[PDB]
């Protein structure tokens, strides 16, 4: 699964840079309160650590 | 020399566009003739010997120009070998094939009045029927085959012919109009032998079920198509003779068939990268949304854990599994269009 | 300009929608209108005028909607090639199909009660029959052509659509999805052509045989397979016709299966790798295994050769000799392997 | 772990094998009740009840196999995902799924006499017959639908398998074997549907002519080829069905057949090695011959032109082109071999 | 050593020709008796003794020849392998072909008068019918099983065969000559299935339907083309068992032509080189008139704009965008095909 | 329409020197006054630039 | 037979020194005393000409 | 006629030494006093004039 999560997350992240940007997560669920919250929970920025350990 | 040559193919090109001209037209008379000889007249009249005489008129022009025809033909031979004597050219297959060419093109229906006593047994019912028919219509039927005079006119006449034997022009017309050739023998074929069939069964047929022409025009499709016979079983030799012979052409014109639509439905290398561009876009789209819902469907399953609840948690890790292996797929779809698209 | 040029084809895009809500909707009352004309009233019943009142009421306003529609073509025309005046876009191919489209999406059946004597011999007993049929069943069947309507909508609402012609579409689309293409028109010509049947049968058929609708379906099913007729000979020219258009669309969709089969059955790349992987695995034991009983018969062979026996060493070496032969063929058999891996 | 998913794979493994005897049982003991439930005895005969018995006693032992056999698999689903609860591997495709197996494996002739009014009409006469048949004709049919657990039996024990799914498995075993694939199945398809024929037509034929075994293996046959019907037309409709079943298969198995003798008609690498050299030797000895001729002739051209002799010269001069024809024509066909082999 | 090798195959290759000469003497003379056995004379005559016994004859020295043929292949494989003693030869596979060959060959009309009771329901009638057969018809239909000596010949005398089995000779044989194999089978195949329905089913009709041998004829070749059976249908389960033989045979020989006309219409690489140049030559002169075409119109635009006309230039207009885009279509044709000329 | 006009004044040019010459225009006729009429009308040579004057 | 019999002992011979090992001679056999008395009969190991002895 | 003559010498002449030997004449005819008058009649070898002056 954390091969999988890897994948996704490098998929979000478009620009290359390794951090996904709140703009990027405010985009990728046009495909308002639930993404603060996420972000908070989360957390300026996102990572992969953080993003795994919201996986988990 | 090359001039004299090219005035050779001339004289042979105008030759065979006459004997076309004469091989339709005794055709035509024959057709309009039997037509009329059912129940316009009968045998015996003056109009069934002037339009009889019709016929023998064209072909006695006929067998005249199909040996003026070879004389040239003979003459292309001593130019391009550089031979005088005509026995140099006259070897045993040409012979064999000039002589084939006038028994074929000299079979019509002689003038006069004669019959003989035409013995068939009725399908389906096994009675026995017989009927003084006129000996016309077994000469008749054999005037069809002057329709090889077609494929003369346009090997002498296609601009792409001017090694080149008809195997080659064939094979060569297959592929620049494999639809064409298909379909004009088809309809060809349909009208010749559905014609045939009700000609030659119209004396044996007394309920109008073959000889109809609307119904043997079925009769000859579904055997082409082998679909099968149903009622519509022919009582005299000639009309099964004729529906084994489509038969025979209706299971090498789906050969033909199977062997066109397997070349029609590849895709050309113009094609291909269009197609695998589309693809890519919609691959590439694909991966966006599949892996969205991964993120979401990942977080939503933490979101319920939080909240002490177990029926909630417990179907968000279920479609998160599901997104997982939707991503996976994906993937893999992805990864081989590229494999592809590279090589 | 551009966003001009995109709201023209959002226009053609909607008109096109509701020509094909119109165009079902005209056959559906069609369809409930023959159904209960045969018992539930008479052709001279309000309820027939009424229900035949609708159909010339969805003519009218599918009619207005095709011309707008193609109105609309004219204005797309005259943007991509900057023209204006209207004479510069009325070709004579395009004043054609308009004209077809208009005649065949204008034929329905005509308020007001209409016969015509139909007459039709039956089918394996050559019984004419003689019923005065209403003309509404001659007008009904051409209603079935307003489907083309369905690929209009199909390619002007793809995704992967939006040169472009119906050829690449139905060639791309016969690669993406070979088996939904040849199931859904397989299936949707099997109840259009058996209702048909049964319509156009249900006159001159007393005995419940194709009439039925579960018959017909029998029918066509057969005649599409060209397996054959049996007992279901249709004894209207219009039950034929619709078998033989049926037995021509089976000898393609059976010509399309070989072509799709024979594309399916092939290895990819990735899976050529497995199989020879799979199979080096199975032939390095088979190696193993086919010389261990070759040791094993030469020295079970040298064992009873000194037992001073005869019947004893003959068999060893027979098995001998058969296991050096097995080893030989796996050999050469495990050689080609490598080979085609290399490659 | 590891040692802990083997054993789920053993256990899934005797399972299936269990299934499949009492899968086979439920069939066998049905086709003998069957065939002993017309002649043998009557249906409220204490036979009747006790082997109908043993079917309702083999159905509800494998119902339960197939449960405890979903219930492993679900525990291999539970082990390869690292999920504990039951809820995270019963998403609705496995329930729709599940239940679909124990639907097919549960329907089997209840114990007890239950009758049913079958109303057919004959075929070829069109004349209706009536028959009080017995409820259990239209279970058993349906009990052939257990075959399916013969395709587990195969995946899980084959010893190339053990992605993995039915389409790569299918394509696999028409490369490595395509001609027991497409006997086993002929065959297989053969007796089971001639014999579902003559059970559901035994009602309504009292004639013998579908009724009879070796008549309806006729009829299956004769379908399967997509020959025609001829007299073998069924009366009722599960006869009927029947037929267009293996019609359909017999569209498809015919369509495999040229997907595979088209590529087992090609030579291999090594095949057309060995192919061109045994042409290049037969072409280097016609280049000889076809040469020496050309020197004989050549020369026995001049030896009679000095005699004086004209048509002694004439003759020689036309077999001297003859040859020296088959002489180009042999070193074309030799070049081209070249061709062929250097590259 | 390689001098008694070959002196082996000398004796093999001349018994496998006195063998099939008894092997077509047999069969003639079965074929004969069969026929005069009918009407000639019965079957107690002297006559019937004599020729029963010419058969007898022929059958005791064939049977000697074919120990012989396989003794020499014993002392071939003794020679080859380097072995002295029978029973390492004696290999269970061989013997069971061995004892094949002999049961095969020693099945004919024995001497005598013997007959059984024939009992078969007429076809399309379902009347029983009751005669009493000769025994001889039985054993005589097995006869044309010795036409494997056929085959054995042609490998023994093949100068090209002299692995080498009989797959690779088989399919070498559909590449150097695939018309003349299907050919040869199918007209040979059609003369020996059409007797052998006409011998089974001389008894069992009365109203000469199937009996006739010209009626036999077109029996077989329906169901061979899997057309139908029409009224053709046979009586008897051996007039029915050889109409489904030629069905299968139909279904394969139908099969291999698809897979032979499909190779037959591909272009090799000296037609597609002598193709690319004449489709480069037309489609240069194409783009030249095309061109032309493009400015003649576009200057009569501009003559009929300095006129004050509105119609006229309006007409001009319309035929330069139809030759613009005609001059565009000649463009990609021309250019698509250099690309496939430089690669 | 500018792109159709060079490729078929291209193809017009076969000798490559860009200057069309009033022979070719006079060949690809035959595939009187009017082309005197058209010739002084687009007018000693004629170029791509008269070719795009007559064109438009 | 002399190729094929080479053919084979090169099977057997796994770790390509040439000379087979008895732990070999015991394990092709699961594919006793026949096989104690098979090395004794060919023989403290066996190589290419004690194969073609034996085998003779 | 000269082409495919000069071929048919050249395949005869299997040597490729350009002169074609009485045994040759022999053996190519097996495929007496003929093959001895055609050579004096050629002629104490022959050569490709020779053969094209006895073709023609
Ligand atoms: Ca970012
Ligand atoms: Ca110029
Ligand atoms: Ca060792
Ligand atoms: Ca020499
Ligand atoms: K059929
Ligand atoms: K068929």
């Amino acid at each position: 699964s954390e091969e999988e999560i890897r994948e996704a997350f490098r998929v979000f992240d478009k620009d290359g840079n390794g951090y996904i940007s709140a703009a990027e997560l405010r985009h990728v669920m046009t495909n308002d309160e639930e993404v603060d919250e996420m972000i908070r929970e989360a957390d300026g920025q996102v990572n992969y650590e953080e993003f795994v350990q919201m996986m988990t | 020399a090359l001039r004299r040559r090219r005035a050779l193919f001339e004289k042979r090109k105008r030759l065979s566009d006459y004997a076309l001209i004469f091989g339709m037209f005794g055709i035509v008379v024959m057709v309009i003739e039997t037509e009329l000889s059912w129940g316009a007249y009968d045998k015996a009249s003056l109009y069934s010997l002037a339009l009889k005489c019709l016929i023998s008129l064209s072909t006695i022009i006929l067998l005249g120009l199909i040996i003026v025809y070879h004389a040239r033909e003979i003459q292309l031979f001593m130019v391009d070998n550089g031979a005088d004597d005509w026995r140099i050219a006259m070897t045993y297959e040409r012979i064999f094939f000039i002589c084939l060419e006038i028994l074929v093109c000299a079979i019509h229906p002689i003038p006069g009045n004669y019959t003989f006593t035409w013995t068939a047994r009725l399908a389906f019912s096994y009675a026995p029927s017989t009927t003084t028919a006129d000996v016309d219509i077994i000469l008749s039927i054999p005037m069809f085959l002057r329709l090889y005079l077609i494929a003369r006119v346009m090997l002498l006449h296609s601009k792409l012919f001017t090694n080149f034997n008809t195997r080659f022009v064939m094979k060569t017309l297959m592929t620049i109009c494999p639809g064409t050739v298909l379909l004009v023998f088809s309809i060809s074929l349909w009208i010749i032998a559905a014609w045939t069939v009700r000609a030659c069964e119209r004396y044996h047929d007394q309920q109008d079920v073959t000889s109809n022409f609307l119904g043997a025009m079925w009769l000859i499709s579904i055997t082409f198509l082998s679909i099968g016979y149903g009622d519509m079983v022919p009582n005299t030799y000639c009309g099964k003779g004729v529906c084994l012979l489509t038969g025979i052409m209706g299971a090498g014109c789906t050969a033909l068939v199977v062997a066109v639509v397997a070349r029609k439905l590849e895709l050309t290398k113009a094609e291909k990268h269009v197609h695998n561009f589309m693809m890519d876009i919609q691959y590439t789209k694909e991966m966006k949304e599949s892996a969205a819902r991964v993120l979401q469907e990942a977080w939503m399953f933490y979101k319920h854990t939080r909240r002490k609840e177990s029926h909630a948690a417990r179907r968000h890790q279920r479609k998160l599994l599901a997104a997982i292996n939707a991503f996976r797929q994906v993937r893999l779809k992805h990864r081989k269009l590229r494999e592809q698209v590279n090589s």
